[PDB]
């Protein structure tokens, strides 16, 4: 598309750029039209390209409970008819939210994960397949909202069963799958002692095998476990 | 306090 | 254009809904749907067409001046050549930023300063006049810069004309504006004493006057003299 | 510390 006539290199370069400027529209325009290119991604340009459409969707999903909030309270017994405009306004941010999951979803789907063969990037692209099922699930209402619930558990679970088999129980990416699965656990699919369970057990075992580790990578494990400690204590 | 996901 | 189709009414709805969901671009786009059906605007109508565009545009000064301080960087003696990323994406924010500041004064010529009579209103466009010419000035490098720059001049000094006339020292329209006018003074004119003397003169005759406010009013035009006064101290 | 402009 509009990215078509720019150099990957000059994409990449102008994402980083966007990142600096917290301008995250055009950067994860920029990093769509990178992975267009049809050449792999790097762990660096992963990170950009994951960094970039969560922040977008992050704002859409946050406007998106304001409006479904003032919503509902316009259904309660005893509130005013006020029209169709809440409603209408926040279908329209609604369908923007669901646009991008789909955008994400299809460069995922053609063709980053297809190509991706080592352990980090084919876990690093289910994990972010599930997050976006899981973002699609957070605003479903209808018939397929079961299917929508069942792709994010199956693209987590297999992320979850190679990263357990190729991953130390520290690594970055592991840790952060663990933490949105149990997310996902605790808050779409009803499971709340699945979600408690998976978070106790990823944090006991990271635990287990910080000492194999050098200050930096200690602290970055230790800072996604205190992530898995924050929901542990809020929700026990 | 709303739950922690993978974010910065 | 696109909100053609929906009432004006359901336009400053979705405005204030758009508002509390911090959805700035689709707020801006209500109210310049609103402005285009024709009629005048009340107080509160105007309150949120400014507070729109001054959120639409204010993020992408931001982003413009994260770009020209790195771009000025690149342009440093001993920075490496880095190809023409850095400038080609300050410039596309540039453009997307005029391009708003062009909006707004389109619906300020078409036809909102015309029609407005009552001196708070006229003031209160007049003051977004000159801001938005403002806006355009701290881009602007090439011939037609001095025309900027005058042009916010002219706006604001018709604007100061009239609120000094026909509105009290602490209205907070005229406080505000005089607040804004001592800005231009002092980063677009290079008039750091006009700057100085304008903010000083405000704040003062503003003072002299709480006294026949009511504890709501008073509240309301102290907060915009502690602005001035924040400005005193950090030029003097 | 950036001078202050009519914002909320
Ligand atoms: C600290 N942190 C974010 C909180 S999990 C991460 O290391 C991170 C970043 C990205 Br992008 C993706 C994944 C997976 C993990
Ligand atoms: C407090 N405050 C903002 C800081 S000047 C204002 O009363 C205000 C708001 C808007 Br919209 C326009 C103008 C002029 C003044
Ligand atoms: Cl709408
Ligand atoms: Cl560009
Ligand atoms: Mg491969
Ligand atoms: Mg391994
Ligand atoms: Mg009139
Ligand atoms: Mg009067």
């Amino acid at each position: 598309g509009a990215m078509g006539s720019m150099e990957r290199a000059s994409l990449i370069q102008k994402a980083k750029l966007a990142e600096q400027a917290e301008r995250y529209e055009d950067m994860a325009a920029f990093m769509k039209g990178a992975v267009e290119k049809g050449e792999e991604l790097s762990n660096e340009e992963r990170n950009l390209l994951s960094v970039a459409y969560k922040n977008v969707v992050g704002g859409q999903r946050a406007a998106w409970r304001v409006l479904s909030s003032i919503e509902q309270k316009s259904n309660e017994e005893g509130s005013e008819e006020k029209g169709p405009e809440v409603r209408e306004y926040r279908e329209k941010v609604e369908t923007e939210l669901q646009g991008v999951c789909d955008t994400v979803l299809g460069l995922l789907d053609s063709h980053l994960i297809k190509e991706a063969g080592d352990a980090e990037s084919r876990v690093f692209y289910l994990k972010m397949k599930g997050d976006y099922y899981r973002y699609l699930a957070e605003v479903a209402t209808g018939d397929d909202k079961k299917r929508i619930i069942d792709s994010a558990r199956s693209a987590y679970q297999e992320a979850m069963d190679i990263s357990k088999k190729e991953m130390p129980p520290t690594n970055p990416i592991r840790l952060g799958l663990a933490l949105n699965f149990s997310v996902f656990h605790y808050e779409i699919a009803n499971s709340p002692e699945e979600a408690i369970s998976l978070a106790k057990t990823t944090f006991d075992e990271a635990m287990a095998d910080l000492h194999t580790l050098s200050e930096d990578s200690y602290k970055d494990s230790t800072l996604i476990m205190q992530l898995l400690r924050d929901n542990l204590t809020l929700w026990t | 306090r709303r739950r922690k996901s993978c974010q910065a």
